[PDB]
């Protein structure tokens, strides 16, 4: 299991 | 081309899953100059972040091979090669990416959601090309990514509440940075903490429309939380 | 980029990192070569081809979908049609790559049994996506292509293998699919699928310690294409 | 659902 990480998704 | 066809044929691609066509046509919209909706803008992430992630993973595959063969020459020199090529496709598309946000993006954002949106981005793609980066040339690729990301984390304490998914997603990716690009455990726990923490301070100021998307985010604040102590 | 046992290396590794256009360009240059594959070879060749392929078939089924719920609304309309014929060549040109392979190369060769129903299978497969794609004008040959490829594989198979052998299973799975989704006579379907089943149970004595396993596996997706073809 | 097809991996 890695970091995790996004892009809001509006 | 026009606009308004170019988002209906990259919304058709993403159904189709067929993200570099999708893609394609986010540059060319972009390319026109004007600044891009709040529909636009998720379509071009992901697009892109789909086009890169994929080389992300391909990547990791292939340095992790070429890392476990050493004592047989010709299996070593063979994975190498490989990665090199995975990755140099990996380069040429943030370097596409980063063009974009210097030239239209970042200067033709208004305001400040997007502001700081498309400089968190830059930053994202500048820690993207941290992860592969080696030689003399890392130094400099990873404070650029950091300079985006301060940047866009100082306009977000003050333009914007704890609770916005463009904040909190900051927040995730910033702490995200800390931990494996900085090998700075304690500045990006400490940051996702208050992340989250402000974040329940004030649940009073979620949206009708953004409450699914804040939550999601503050549940992988504490992941990378729960995770990075363990 | 010439040896042989080096391209077969980096298509084993393409496929780890799944890149399977990379892996497909490797196994058709092996191909290429005159040789005679491995059988580990014509797996890894199988795989690249179906996964690129594959790709093409479900963008397809998203973009086909959409332009058949899109009656009425003369734009979105016009532009599913673009993109799926779009997608479409794309599709046909993978399929007439892998058929040009196994014409000139693959089935020409073949020394054994096992591998010429395997290639004669897989002629019949690539030629349905064919279909599956084709209308009008050249889908009546499209469709006679796949059905003579099939018809050839399935005689030898009974002839020269045990009913559990996965690559006769395999084939009757897929030529019973064939029927039902192509021809669209389910009744052949179902017989064909339950005759190969009830034969391959029969002879469970025949089952190996290596394949037991994979025939196991093809035996239920019979019964299972049987079941969904009923309702 | 849909119809299962295999070239089957062995």
């Amino acid at each position: 299991w890695r970091s995790m990480t996004v892009v809001p998704y509006l | 081309m026009d606009k308004n066809e170019l988002v209906q044929k990259a919304k058709l691609a993403e159904q189709a899953e067929r993200y570099d066509d999708m893609a394609a046509c986010m540059k060319s919209v972009t390319e026109q100059g004007a600044e891009l909706s709040n529909e636009e803008r998720n379509l071009l992430s992901v697009a892109y972040k789909n086009v890169v992630g994929a080389r992300r993973s391909s990547w990791r595959v292939v340095s992790s091979i070429e890392q476990k063969t050493e004592g047989a020459e010709k299996k070593q020199q063979m994975a190498r090669e490989y990665r090199e090529k995975i990755e140099t496709e990996l380069r040429d598309i943030c370097n596409d990416v980063l063009s974009l946000l210097e030239k239209f993006l970042i200067p033709n954002a208004s305001q400040a959601e997007s502001k700081v949106f498309y400089l968190k981005m830059k930053g994202d793609y500048y820690r993207y090309l941290a992860e592969v980066a080696a030689g003399d040339d890392k130094k400099g690729i990873v404070d650029q990514s950091q300079q985006a990301y301060q940047e866009a984390f100082e306009i977000s304490k003050k333009e914007m509440q704890p609770t916005h998914p463009i904040r909190l997603g900051l927040a995730l990716n910033f702490s995200v940075f800390y931990y494996e690009i900085l090998n700075s455990p304690e500045k990006a726990c400490s940051l996702a903490k208050t992340a989250f923490d402000e974040a329940i301070a004030e649940l009073d100021t979620l949206s009708e429309e953004s409450y699914k998307d804040s939550t999601l985010i503050m549940q992988l604040l504490r992941d990378n939380l729960t995770l990075w102590t363990s």
